[PDB]
């Protein structure tokens, strides 16, 4: 029935956490012992270009060893856990400072920065912060100094403090006073359902993998957009770290300048990293590099052949059967993984009559199928057609042929060629995925989707092929039929 | 119009100076032939073309190759490696470098000269540079040479003068099932003819970090790489190297594991099969305390090394000298001065300074560096691209044996069947005229052969064509005949041939070489389908109209019902050979724990790309969730997104009676859906910023 | 072949310019002065600090360029820091050359410099890759592309443009063109544009201004807003003179009440500073602006507009061509935008940009500190603060268009090395058909950056010995005819 | 028919060549648009249709049986014509010569070269914009989803006007003929051109599918569609590929526009008040151009149909009759935040007080990858 959005409510993601919890609070920047620590929970440091020659780890590296999963470090206090299957949790919470009512959901901070912030006068620091500093004449438009005159006569007392505490007084003014100038409804009900989870007392730092050092011969490169989530969380540590105790009005000061930066990295974080082309969305949750899949120019089955089986070359055939193969090998032939994966490489640039018949017998045991499901994608993909299944029933006995050869009956549905058209093959791991893909098939486009009752011109033949015929079905080796009749 | 008038001479065209029918070609496939010729990788079989307009000449002028700059002298001749019968001797040298000095110049200025054998401006294609001998075995120190004097070429540059664009083949125009889609049907032995050669370097580091393995030895020998004359082993391995680890002794540095390649846990570097290796070139570096290579793990390092260094040590000798007695008087070019530094770099330094930390493009240097260049030849088999000088590009889709191409009733064999109806779509009718006359011209040649006495296919010998010459009566009937084709054919060619100084000569270079070559200058006046009808109605150049024979895709022998003509076409190579192809059932990932990119470093440790492929892009997921479904969709992306789903997938396979008839790879009550890494990330991002996605009560 | 044949066929065949098809990049920047031996490069690096030594202050001088030795070039990139040498061994094709400047006698530290080099073919190989570099088309003098008149000079570049502004002549409303341009940058940093009798009035008196060049007497015909200016009955010239004063006027009354003040020049030089930027610093701070505007008319700049036929000898008489004898480019051009046959293949300026900002910049550095004592300390900073190691070379790889990789894989040098052209458009990172294209271009090889022919050289056209394109008269007939044909 | 190859030489080019009225047809022509499109090709045109001539030649044979194409052939046989410069300007004089004889002075040599130069063009930017706006266009269409087969009986029809340029459109559609009885057009009914049929409509389905209607009020189109397939990508797919083909081989450029502007509200289809009033002025906008089954153009108006405008119900109406229309981007961002994640400025729905009250939605079929997999 559609998805819709839910508010989370933070001290209840805080109260169920399971593990020991860092707080961004105890952490005094100035030591250089308390720095190092800090950076070794917030940033996933890469020392080098180097790859990582370790599946598991733990929180310090101390561990790598494949065979202790499960067991807690006794110097990181953290389980070995497999890399690239990490949970992903947050790498620290920030607890509410002294003299402080309690913090701010950063959606709610959001929100109202998209209505009070303008161009001359913002609201939300004034009705938060009292070292926000304004000038009434320098305000050069009527309609923000109608309102920033409404709001002095109305007599707030600024204060995030008092913000926290009187805010339906606040917010039903702004909507009074027409501060909130659009869904003023919608506003108001977001509001008076979802009060309960608007001030939490803990908030979470985003996830370690989240923000990535990367140290090379020519400095540290870091992304752009995680600027405001370093200096957020830098901002609350400095809170305890002064020299001087800070008065309630300053720690109240220095809250709201943390809270406005997480808001500020959210936004932004969301705007250029998660919405976007090369984005989170677009490019990894509805999209992806896939394995068991090969890439390669095209060729004509132009002999006698069914229209949909497929041939593939003898390099492709090796590197992408590799597990096929090895599981042929043990059996066979009695041979150990490590003899059966260096049998596989070593022949992929050479002919081998082993791998050969292997090959035959992978093909033969698709039974009832005719071969072993693909599916094969043509760019750019808008019609039925540029998506096709077929079955690999042939692998090439040249290796100096590096084509996939493709059945010249259909070739006219994707609109694909011989100039330098190169597609992508992936292989279906299981019969349910190769029922699933018969939705593809071939047959599926041939009726015409434009007109009722008749074929598509995919259909048709090819021109060299209709000349031959023409040049034998119309040519005159016959007299005329009065001449015949006599 | 005025047909038999034309205008525009070579000055005005360009680079379409080269195709003598260039107006009887649509501009869009005109262009495509300018294009075409600068992506064609030179071929084995290369030769001038049967039709000139006089541009080849000029184009055979400007080719990259060695030259003397300028009037010199010879100072010194280095040579990189001793080729000789010692006990560290190299099979050959690759390079030889040459010092000279401008003597006809106030300042003297002293120059360097390399000699290599090979020039590579492309990625993955070249050409061997062909010594000139007579100025080769010149060479020596104290002789004067003259300004711009060829040292090496390639072989396209030809001594008559011409270049070598392309290889002549017989075409006949058939309507066969493998032309469909502007393919091409090739004789095998025609391929033979058209075979490029790709030169690449391979680079190797070891050191602090790991040593190289016994790749090219045996149990008395360790050498970790081909030598210079060799070839790569038959399974495409140049050198692999291992990681240090001193508890692992007992294991891995037994003599039979220091023999044996692990693909999982080694790294290797991955050519050309049977691809013979040129050059070596290693960089070493010798102020380290103690060196961590272990002790008999480098002699064939050592061996190249020492004598490279003393190619580089005399160069700086040679400078330093020259310094001493012309103190402010010395004058070098800027490539002399640049090899100097180099040489500076690859010394040693003095004990008293620092020593030098090396870098390759802020890439540290370990210990040792090697870098091996290797030639290979390629044979074109399938998916390889052609062209005529016409635009009319293709595919090779189907490869014959000699024995089953087409033949007609002369004996002439087709190089290739190419479709004739797409001529018509596109209007490019060069290509009929280069057909229609030079098979016209061809059967004129062979005619004469038989006339003559002599097999009309086989090259006749000396003793043959001297005793055919000895006839006076049937040499100048054979040079009006040759004359007679001329006149239709060529006029401004005619009225050159008119006043030829000695016509036997002609007419015995047209016998040996079996065809008549024909000069079409781009503004030759002559009406073209005048001439055409001409020769259909001669009794004398009308060329052979019949029947042909071929082997069809059932293997039967089988004779066409109508009148096939052959005829020849300049045909040429095209780059893109297809050999960046990848295939990949498993892909290292990132940290995060998706499939990663491919950097340099890692394309050559595998015999063929293994990348992981996007094949399901959002365009795709649209198409896929609304035919397919989005239940079976998901299936598919979560076997990546989520490497638990993976490793799932390849256990299935390994342990399953019939791999390629797994009923279900991912069992969904073991490992249910919501591992996927992108979702996890976009969930735990929108929560910590206060919101969350839900279904719909 | 008949060795016969080849003779007659070498005979009737005509031959490429060697220049063009040897590569023209080459040609122009190693080849070696006989007399002397110094390359292309360096000469125009000597003619680089010879305009600009106007600005130097008095005992300063250049002293030339000299070649380094492989020891100090192989010291030099050999450096230590941190106590460490890094070198890199990737090939280039790299010199060195060190600049020498001397201070009342005193020579100062030298500074080197690096300098690529090229090969047969337009070749140079730079940190491993190799490269193609191609010359450019360029307009001489100045060039014109809607309503503006582009001046390139070796500091500056300069656009003119029009606008129309309402005078009222004896009791008559008329319209006139007033010329208009930005030549101070702080004025982008920012209504009224600097017109040019603008800065005529900032630099002489009004009625200098119309005496002195215009040759009228003007008063206080009687030319009136819409105070009074006076002219005898007895020019167009003139006529801008006066919208431009009326122009400049209207938007700013209040300066001008009472009609004398107009004679001054503290009072445009006010008006003008108010316009770009308190009264004391921009009274001042123009007193140097036109000081360093007096003093941008570089030689280089003359002898080029010398060719167009332009004789301009100071930046003033500049201004009055473009008010006078160039004022029709603005709104009825004269010239073919689609012609290439007045044009010059240029190299060194395009090659040499970063080395020619970094000369540009020293020499602001001396306007900007005049009537100061320079101590040998301070000018051996300032020189090491401009003139570095790699400033000719730092982006050559990056942001120059006619520079791009190479990709042959045969052995020709003509189809794709030295035949490459490229348009002033695209220097740094189409058109209707023209009769020049058969001619200069090639106007059947059709590139998809250059459908139009325009992005290849023809190899037979005929250049002069400083790059500029020729005609051929052997087919200067059949050119011209077809170019009738195209525009009927 | 092996033995039975077509073939191409020379020898085929003279006979069409050397034919008396081809010849004819290249002299005393005057050098006009009239005198050689119209009379010299005019005269070409009748000798290449003639069945008794040129019996067994190559070339003529395939252009009878549709290999080869008179554009083509008049432009190597007779006078090339007229080429226009890269502006889409015209030359005064013409070319006076065919292919097959050549083009060797420099003046109509330099003219047809700018063909090849128009060949070529910024397609780049084409193709951008083409997967631009098929991309926009399913994202919304696939908001209708299954097509069942069978009859709803709805009382419910649909007044249409029937012309001349939109009589093959109507293919396959159920029309209410006299006596009460349901008839489909065949494509051939001239008589109804004029007048105005009452026909089984999308508008009028009451199937208990609140995304998803009947075959008979969708057409006899719908069995051609296989079986499981989203109905609204079929009909997004459809439109696309037509405008997609021409745009990439008035400009078409304009026509999408045209059609995007019309349908996403910005002669908008927000100011028209039934969607009965509004499919006439779509569907001869769209056949005008390109050719578009009435039932791809019913599915297309009804994506773009919600509930109540009023209260915020975007769903679907159901029967489409009891709807009104809305903008693209308020609906792409409303109606499900599945659909809404995968367009653009996904930060935005985010921020929408909106998104978070509990409200009946329909679903995307990308709903399921926002997910995860999860259900
Ligand atoms: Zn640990
Ligand atoms: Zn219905």
């Amino acid at each position: 029935m559609g998805l819709y959005a839910k508010v989370v409510d933070h001290n209840e993601v805080h109260d169920q956490f399971t593990g020991k919890r860092i707080y961004a609070n105890d952490y005094n920047t100035s030591n250089s012992d308390e720095k190092e620590e800090f950076d070794r929970h917030f940033y996933s440091h890469f020392q080098d270009s180097e790859a990582i020659e370790s599946s598991v780890s733990c929180d310090c590296r101390a561990i790598e060893d494949a065979h202790k999963l499960g067991v807690i470090c006794d110097i990181c206090n953290t389980p070995v856990v497999n890399t690239s299957s990490r949970p992903i949790e947050p790498s620290m919470w920030v607890r509410t400072p002294k003299h402080v009512r309690s913090l701010i959901n950063p959606r709610l901070i959001i929100m109202l920065t998209g209505y009070l912030v303008t161009k001359e006068f913002d609201f939300l620091a004034y009705l938060t912060d009292t070292s926000y500093r304004y000038d009434v004449e320098s305000i050069g438009s009527k309609e923000t100094r109608r309102k920033v005159d409404r709001l002095l006569h109305r007599g707030f007392e600024r204060g995030l403090n008092h913000f926290i505490d009187n805010f339906n007084e606040i917010f039903q003014f702004l909507l009074d006073a027409n501060i909130i100038s659009n869904n003023k409804s919608e506003f108001a009900q977001f509001v008076a359902q979802n009060k309960d989870k608007l001030f939490p007392k803990y908030l979470p730092v985003p996830s370690k993998l989240c923000f990535v050092a990367e140290s090379t011969t020519s400095g540290t490169y870091l992304d752009k957009p995680i600027e405001a989530a370093i200096d957020a969380t830098l901002t609350f540590a400095s809170i305890d770290a002064s020299s001087v105790p800070l008065s309630p009005i300053k720690a109240q000061n220095r809250t709201m300048r943390g809270l406005r930066l997480y808001g500020q990295f959210y936004e932004i974080y969301a705007k250029s990293r998660i919405a976007q082309k090369p984005g989170l969305a677009r490019r990894h949750m509805f999209g992806a590099r896939l394995n068991a899949t090969a890439r390669a120019v095209i060729t004509s089955i132009s002999d006698p052949h069914d229209y949909d089986e497929l041939h593939i070359p003898w390099g492709v055939g090796c590197q992408l059967l590799k597990y096929h193969l090895t599981n042929k090998l043990k059996a066979k032939f009695n041979m150990t993984t490590r003899e059966a994966f260096s049998f596989v490489y070593e022949n992929v640039l050479q002919y081998n009559q082993i791998i050969a018949d292997l090959f035959k017998e992978l093909i033969a045991e698709a039974a009832p199928y005719k071969g072993m499901g693909c599916t094969f994608h043509r760019n750019p993909t808008l019609q039925r057609g540029s998506t096709q299944q077929f079955f690999i029933t042939k692998v090439k006995d040249d290796i100096n042929d590096n084509s996939i050869s493709m059945s010249v009956l259909c070739l006219k549905a994707p609109n694909a060629d011989f100039d330098g058209d190169q597609l992508n093959l992936t292989l279906m791991p299981d019969v349910y995925l190769t029922k699933a893909t018969e939705r593809i098939a071939p047959h599926t486009w041939v009726l015409s989707i434009d007109e009722p009752h008749e074929i598509s011109g995919n259909l048709e033949l090819q021109g060299p092929v209709v000349e031959t015929i023409i040049n034998w079905a119309h040519e005159k080796y016959l007299p005329p039929l009065e001449e015949w009749l006599k | 119009s005025q047909l038999g008038r034309r205008e525009i001479d070579l000055t005005l065209l360009g680079h379409t100076g080269l195709d003598p029918w260039y107006g009887t070609t649509s501009s869009a496939r005109g262009a495509m032939f300018v294009t075409h010729i600068g992506q064609a990788p030179e071929v084995n079989g290369n030769e001038s073309r049967y039709f000139l307009t006089g541009a080849e000449l000029e184009y055979a002028k400007y080719t990259h190759d060695v030259r003397f700059p300028e009037d010199c002298r010879v100072l010194h001749v280095l040579r990189k490696y001793p080729t000789g019968i010692g006990k560290d001797s190299i099979r050959s040298n690759p390079v030889t470098t040459i010092i000279y000095e401008n003597y006809f110049d106030k300042y003297k200025t002293i120059g360097v000269l390399h000699v290599p054998e090979y020039m590579s401006h492309h990625q993955d294609f070249g050409y061997e540079l062909v010594k000139n001998r007579e100025v080769w075995e010149t060479i020596a120190p104290n002789e004067m040479f003259s300004k711009d004097t060829v040292i090496a070429q390639s072989g396209a540059v030809k001594k008559d003068g011409t270049l070598g664009m392309g290889v002549n083949a017989n075409v006949v125009f058939l309507s066969a099932a493998g032309t469909i889609e502007d393919g091409f049907v090739a004789n095998k032995n025609f391929l033979k003819r058209m075979m490029p050669t790709s030169y690449s370097t391979a680079v190797a580091n070891a050191g602090r970090k790991a040593f190289f393995l016994n790749m090219y030895g045996d149990d008395k020998i360790y050498k970790p790489f081909p030598d210079i004359g060799d070839v790569i082993r038959p399974d495409g391995v140049i050198f692999a190297i291992r990681d240090h680890d001193d508890d692992l002794a007992p294991a891995e540095m037994t003599p039979r594991a220091l023999r044996t390649l692990d693909r999982t846990f080694d790294r290797a570097v991955i050519g050309t099969p049977g691809a013979k290796v040129i050059d070596i070139d290693i960089w070493r570096d010798e102020r380290v305390n103690p060196s961590p290579t272990p002790t008999g793990m480098d002699a064939q390092l050592v061996k190249y090394h020492t004598h490279l260094s003393s190619y580089y040590r005399e160069l700086l000798k040679i400078y330093r000298g020259l310094l001493a007695r012309r103190k402010d008087d010395l004058h070098i070019t800027e490539e002399f001065e640049r090899l100097i530094v180099t040489a500076q770099m690859f010394l040693p330094q003095p004990d008293n300074v620092r020593k030098l930390s090396r870098f390759y493009r802020l890439d540290p240097l370990d210990e040792w560096r090697v870098e091996v260049t290797y030639k290979a030849q390629k044979m074109p088999a399938g998916a390889f691209k052609m062209t005529d000088f016409h635009g009319g590009k293709g595919v090779i889709c189907k490869v014959m044996e000699d024995e089953d191409m087409p033949i007609d009733e002369n004996g002439n064999r087709a190089d290739l069947i190419i479709f004739g109806g797409s001529t018509m779509r596109r209007s490019n009718y060069g290509r009929i005229y280069e057909h229609g006359f030079g098979a016209a011209a061809r059967d004129l040649a062979q005619r004469l052969r038989v006339e003559a006495g002599l097999d009309r296919h086989a090259k006749p010998t000396q003793q043959q064509l001297n005793s055919v010459m000895g006839n006076t009566q049937w040499v100048d009937y054979a040079f009006k005949e040759l004359l007679g084709f001329y006149e239709i054919i060529a006029p401004t060619m005619h009225s050159k041939m008119m006043e030829h100084p000695n016509p036997a000569e002609h007419v015995k270079t047209v016998l040996m070489d079996g065809f008549p070559y024909i000069y079409a200058p781009v503004d030759d006046p002559v009406d073209l389908m005048a001439a055409v009808n001409k020769l259909i109605n001669s009794d004398k150049y009308r060329p052979h109209y019949g029947k042909v024979s071929y082997r069809d895709q059932a293997g039967k022998w089988v004779t066409t019902k109508d009148n096939v003509l052959m005829g020849p076409l300049y045909m040429m190579l095209l780059e893109k050979i297809g050999e960046d192809w990848s295939a990949a059932a498993s892909v290292k990932t990132q940290p995060f724990g998706l499939p990663s990119k491919l950097n340099n470093a890692d394309r050559a440790s595998t015999p063929g790309r293994e990348t992981a492929i996007r094949s399901f892009g959002e365009s795709e997921t649209r198409s896929y969730n609304c035919t397919v479904g989005p239940g079976p969709t998901a299936e598919i992306l979560d076997q990546t997104n989520n490497p638990l789903a993976h490793a799932a997938v390849i256990e299935s396979w390994l342990t399953a009676e019939k791999p390629s008839s797994v009923p279900v790879a991912v069992d969904r009550e073991k490992i249910p859906f919501g591992g996927s890494r992108p979702v996890a990330m976009f969930d735990h991002l929108l929560e910590c910023s206060g919101i969350a996605l839900e279904y719909a009560p | 072949p008949d060795p016969f044949l080849i003779e007659k066929i070498r005979e009737n065949t005509p031959c490429m310019n060697p220049t063009l098809a040897n590569g023209i990049t080459v040609e122009h920047t190693m080849t070696r002065d006989p007399n002397t031996g110094v390359n292309m490069t360096r000469r125009y690096i000597d003619s680089l600090f010879d305009i600009s030594s106007v600005l130097f202050p008095d005992g300063f001088k250049y002293e030339g360029n000299r070649a380094c030795t492989p020891l100090k070039h192989f010291e030099e990139i050999t450096r230590e820091y941190n106590a460490k040498r890094i070198a890199n061994i990737a090939p280039t094709d790299m010199y060195m050359i060190d600049l020498m400047f001397s201070y009342k006698g005193e020579m100062l530290y030298p500074r080197p410099m690096l300098l690529p080099a090229f090969k047969r073919g337009n070749m140079v190989t730079i940190n491993g890759a190799k490269y193609i570099g191609s010359p450019v088309l360029t307009d001489v003098g100045f060039s014109v592309l809607n309503d503006s008149i582009f001046i390139p000079f070796r500091r500056t570049k300069l656009t003119f443009k029009q606008t129309d502004h309402h005078y009222m002549c004896n009791g008559q409303r008329k319209i006139m063109y007033v010329i208009w341009s930005q030549i101070h940058n702080e004025m982008a940093k920012r209504h009224i544009e600097s017109c040019l009798a603008h800065y005529f009035f900032c630099q002489f008196g009004v009625t200098q201004t119309f005496k002195q060049w215009a040759n009228v007497d003007v008063k206080c015909n009687i030319y009136s807003s819409a105070m009074v200016l006076v002219i005898p009955r007895h020019s167009i010239f003139a006529t801008r003179l006066i919208a431009g004063f009326w122009y400049v006027v209207d938007a700013f009354p209040m300066r001008f009440t009472r009609p004398e003040y107009v004679d001054s020049t503290n009072l445009w030089r006010v008006i003008l500073g108010h316009m770009v930027f308190h009264q004391g610093k921009v009274e001042e701070n123009i007193d140097s602006h036109l000081h360093s505007f007096c003093n941008s008319l570089d030689e280089m700049t003359i002898e080029e507009l010398k060719t167009v036929g332009v004789n301009v000898s100071t930046i003033w008489e500049l201004l009055y061509e473009i008010m006078t004898s160039l004022a029709h480019h603005l709104y009825a051009t004269d010239i073919d935008e689609t012609s290439m046959y007045g044009k010059r293949l240029t190299v060194l300026h395009y090659l040499m940009s970063e080395f020619n900002y970094a000369v540009s910049m020293f020499g602001y550095m001396f306007q900007s500190r005049r009537d100061r004592e320079w101590t040998v300390q301070e000018l051996n900073e300032g020189l090491k603060r401009s003139f570095k190691l790699q400033t000719a070379i730092k982006r050559l790889t990056v942001d120059h268009g006619e520079l791009d990789t190479m990709s042959n894989p045969n052995s020709s040098m003509l189809i794709k090395g030295t035949s490459i052209l490229v348009t002033q458009d695209r220097a740094k990172t189409s058109r209707i058909i023209h009769a020049s294209i058969a001619e200069v271009g090639q106007y059947k090889n059709q590139p998809k950056n250059n459908p139009d022919g325009r992005g290849r050289l023809n190899m037979y056209t005929k250049v002069g010995p400083t790059g500029l394109v020729e005609r051929r008269e052997e087919v200067r007939e059949i050119i011209d005819n077809a170019q009738l044909m195209f525009r009927a | 028919l092996s033995e039975y190859l077509a073939t191409l030489s020379m020898f085929d080019i003279a006979e069409v060549y050397n034919h008396p009225k081809v010849r004819e047809a290249n002299h005393n022509i005057e050098p006009t648009t009239y005198g050689i499109e119209k009379i010299s090709y005019g005269k070409v045109k009748e000798v290449f249709n003639d069945p008794t001539q040129f019996i067994g030649n190559s070339i003529i044979e395939g252009l009878r049986s549709g290999t080869q194409k008179t554009e083509q052939l008049l432009q190597a046989f007779a006078w090339r014509g007229f080429p226009t410069d890269i502006n889409s300007d015209i030359f005064k004089y013409p070319v006076t010569t065919g292919y097959i004889d050549g083009i060797w002075n420099l003046y109509e040599n330099m003219i047809e070269s700018r063909s090849g130069t128009k060949a070529l063009l910024y397609n780049k930017e084409l193709l951008r914009v083409t997967e631009y706006f098929n991309r926009k266009s399913q994202l919304i269409a696939q908001y209708v989803q299954r097509l069942h087969p069978g009859d709803c009986k709805t009382t419910i029809l649909a007044e249409y006007p029937v012309t001349k340029l939109t009589l093959k459109a109507f293919k396959g559609k159920y029309y209410q003929k006299e006596d009460g009885k349901l008839d489909w057009i065949r494509g051939n009914e001239t008589h109804l051109i004029g007048t105005k049929q009452k026909f089984r409509s999308v508008f009028g389905c009451n199937h208990p599918d609140s995304q998803g209607i009947c075959m008979t009020c969708y057409g006899r189109l719908g069995i051609n569609i296989p079986k499981g397939t989203n109905i609204g990508q079929v009909a997004a797919v459809s439109m696309g590929d037509k405008i997609t083909s021409a745009v990439l081989s008035v400009n078409m450029y304009e026509v999408m526009k045209r059609f995007q502007s019309f349908l996403h509200s910005g002669t908008y289809l927000k100011n028209y008040k039934s969607p009965i009033e509004a499919l006439p002025v779509f569907a001869t906008m769209a056949n005008e151009k390109i050719s578009l089954n009435i039932s791809h153009c019913e599915i297309l108006i009804y994506a773009m149909m919600i509930r109540s405008a009023q209260y915020r119900d975007y769903r679907l109406p159901k029967p489409g009759i009891n709807g009104q229309f809305e903008k693209y981007n308020r609906l792409m961002q409303c109606r499900s935040l599945g659909g809404a994640m995968a367009f653009e400025k996904q930060h935005e729905p985010l921020n929408n007080p909106g998104s978070f009250l509990n409200k009946m939605r329909n679903d995307h079929p990308y709903d399921l990858l926002v997910k995860g997999g999860k259900l």
